């Protein structure tokens, strides 16, 4: 009867942002005060709900979205943001109701000589809809001529890797992000915080 | 980014079929079906002939075919004709936004032996005024290309003051032509009387000579 | 129909720069790419780089990285290529070609621009007649020609009767004389019955010196 937030926050590896993970949270009780109490989090913003006094509300569903981005891009995990992350990788709706939790993970997700395992989408024909996930790897036609599955010239492979080196400035260091969405559907509410 | 290896020259009889090889590495010819072929006639821009290895742009004859096997592309010309005499270049994508050409292949059409028609030209009076005499010997329409031209002035073999030029194979008759120019000073030119071109060619029963006497219309 | 018209052949001193123009027409300029391909005399073709008139993207091979710059005027429909620090193995003919990009082909080519890298002066040709012989030299056929001599910057265009006479014409490759000047001959075989009735004029153009010479070739006295 206890919500499995440890599985998400204290997770060995995180997903690349373009292939962000989503964990369905239900049938459990959660202390968002115990979460807030962790001093690890460099970012803890909430939208439409007060962080404190969250253990009194009950939501039908709770989603825990998690991924890794550049430190400079944490600003983009917010309603109404623009940039490569919000436009092409992870998009929040304007009426987002939930919290955005982020923390520096240079100690875990940086490797000497570069960690290129973490990717992000750099090109897309259009912007993502809110909470849309695009793992396609079609070649992006930036020019007027077709590509036919080859990268050259105005044709680009759409994914690019972060160069996560431990020497990077804080703006180019890896950050782990957890986004909590609170769905209040007209169904049995199964996540509370007594 | 290293050149593609084509045979320097390919020859074939008329109506035959010949093939031009184009070899690269795995990183270019092997990786992409992006081989194109170009045909360059003498003194002209190349012509787009093949693309994607085997396709023909609308306008190219159907006897130009494309083939590919491993790291080697191949152009095949069938029903060979005189108009097919040209230089052929292959081109391949090499990755990294880089195109890379081949060394080029000269296509020669084999034909029957043709003896040359020999003509000899004395220098124009206009040129003598300026102090130099150019004597020109024309060897016209001959197959094969091998020929010997000799200058003999008052029956003495001249050496070291003549230059030759050869046309590429002609696009209608499959023959070559050759000019030989003998340059003398105006003073040397008038020291002598008989200027003679002597031509040796496989098509001639025995060498042909054409001559003139200086100062005789 | 598709067309690419390039700038005229020119001489450049070693170390100078040259900008070759390439005017496109008959198609949407930005719907394709522009590649430049050069050809040293008697040598193979060399890809020099690409430019997209769409977004201005360029790519050059490592060999020419730094020394070449490709630009595109989307209003004039004209592609320019510029090559600095000109050396003597940069003497070549320079083609612009419409580029299918990853379509995989150079569709249509321009006529080319012969860039000669040389410190020598631009000198014009002297044209001399190769006169038809008094004897009917061969069967019913006679030969006549023009000798184009002493012109430093190649190329030279020769036509016969302003294009009316193309059959049996042979213009030889220029030869470099010891003087450092070029020389060539253009010849044509015509029927012997026509020497008195028909006039024969060779039209020699040396655009590097803007000299135009027409020479009547007729039998001597
Ligand atoms: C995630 O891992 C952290 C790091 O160990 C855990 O933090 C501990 O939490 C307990 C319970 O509050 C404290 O008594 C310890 O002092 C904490 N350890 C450190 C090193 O600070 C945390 O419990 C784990 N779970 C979650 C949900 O964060
Ligand atoms: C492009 O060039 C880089 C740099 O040397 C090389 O590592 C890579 O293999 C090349 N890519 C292709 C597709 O040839
Ligand atoms: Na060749």
């Amino acid at each position: 009867n206890l919500c499995p937030f440890g599985e998400v926050f204290n997770a060995t590896r995180f997903a690349s942002v373009y292939a962000w993970n989503r964990k369905r949270i239900s049938n459990c009780v959660a202390d968002y005060s115990v979460l807030y109490n962790s001093a690890s989090f460099s970012t803890f913003k909430c939208y439409g709900v007060s962080p404190t006094k969250l253990n009194d509300l009950c939501f039908t569903n709770v989603y825990a979205d998690s991924f890794v981005i550049r430190g400079d891009e944490v600003r983009q995990i917010a309603p109404g943001q623009t940039g490569k992350i919000a436009d092409y990788n992870y998009k929040l709706p304007d009426d987002f109701t939930g919290c955005v939790i982020a923390w520096n993970s240079n100690n875990l997700d940086s490797k000497v000589g570069g960690n290129y395992n973490y990717l992000y989408r750099l090109f897309r024909k259009s912007n993502l809809k809110p909470f849309e996930r695009d793992i396609s790897t079609e070649i992006y036609q930036a020019g007027s001529t077709p590509c036919n599955g080859v990268e050259g010239f105005n044709c680009y492979f759409p994914l690019q890797s972060y160069g996560f080196q431990p020497t990077n400035g804080v703006g180019y260091q890896p950050y782990r992000v957890v986004v909590l969405s609170f769905e209040l559907l007209h169904a049995p509410a199964t996540v509370c915080g007594p | 980014q290293s050149a593609l290896t084509q045979p320097a020259s390919v020859s074939g009889s008329p109506g035959q079929s010949i093939t031009i090889s184009c070899t690269g590495t795995s990183s270019d010819v092997g990786s992409y079906n992006l081989v194109s072929w170009y045909q360059q006639h003498p003194d002209k821009a190349p012509k787009f002939m093949i693309y994607e290895g085997t396709k023909r742009p609308s306008g190219v004859s159907n006897r130009f075919s494309g083939s590919k096997s491993g790291n080697t592309a191949s152009l095949t010309i069938s029903g060979l004709q005189a108009e097919d005499e040209a230089d052929y270049y292959c081109c391949s994508y090499a990755g990294n936004s880089t195109w890379v050409f081949g060394g080029g292949t000269k296509l020669t059409v084999l034909r029957t032996v043709a003896a040359p028609s020999v003509f000899i030209f004395p220098p124009s009076d206009e040129q003598l005024k300026s102090g130099t005499a150019s004597v020109v010997c024309l060897l016209n329409n001959f197959y094969p290309r091998e020929a010997k031209v000799q200058w003999k002035v008052d029956n003495a073999l001249q050496s070291g003051n003549s230059q030759e030029s050869v046309t590429e194979q002609d696009s209608k008759d499959s023959t070559y032509s050759l000019s030989s120019t003998l340059t003398l000073s105006k003073a040397d030119y008038e020291k002598h009387k008989v200027y003679a071109c002597e031509v040796t060619h496989q098509g001639l029963s025995s060498p042909v000579t054409k001559s003139f006497n200086r100062g005789e219309c | 129909q598709v067309q690419l018209v390039q700038s005229g052949a020119e001489v450049k001193k070693p170390g100078a720069s040259v900008k070759v123009s390439c005017k496109a027409s008959g198609y949407t300029f930005s719907s394709y790419g522009i590649s430049w391909v050069r050809q040293a005399p008697g040598q193979g073709l060399e890809w020099m780089g690409w430019i997209s008139p769409y977004n201005g993207n360029t790519k050059y091979p490592q060999k020419f990285q730094g020394r070449v710059t490709m630009t595109t005027d989307t209003s004039t429909n004209t592609a320019y290529m510029e090559l600095r620090s000109l050396r003597s193995d940069d003497t070549a003919v320079y083609y612009c070609a419409r580029d299918l990009e990853l379509g995989g082909g150079f569709d249509y080519w321009g006529q080319g621009t012969l860039v000669t890298v040389s410190s020598a002066s631009t000198k014009g040709p002297s044209v001399f007649p190769l006169a038809p012989s008094s004897k009917s030299t061969s069967g019913g056929t006679a030969a006549l020609g023009c000798l184009v001599k002493d012109y430093f910057p190649e190329p030279v265009t020769v036509s016969w009767n302003s294009g009316a006479l193309t059959s049996g014409v042979h213009t030889f490759p220029a030869v470099l004389q010891s003087s450092g000047l070029y020389s060539l001959s253009s010849v044509v075989t015509v029927p012997s019955s026509s020497l008195g009735t028909q006039t024969y004029i060779c039209n020699v153009n040396h655009k590097p010196s803007n000299t135009k010479v027409d020479k009547k070739v007729e039998p001597k006295s």
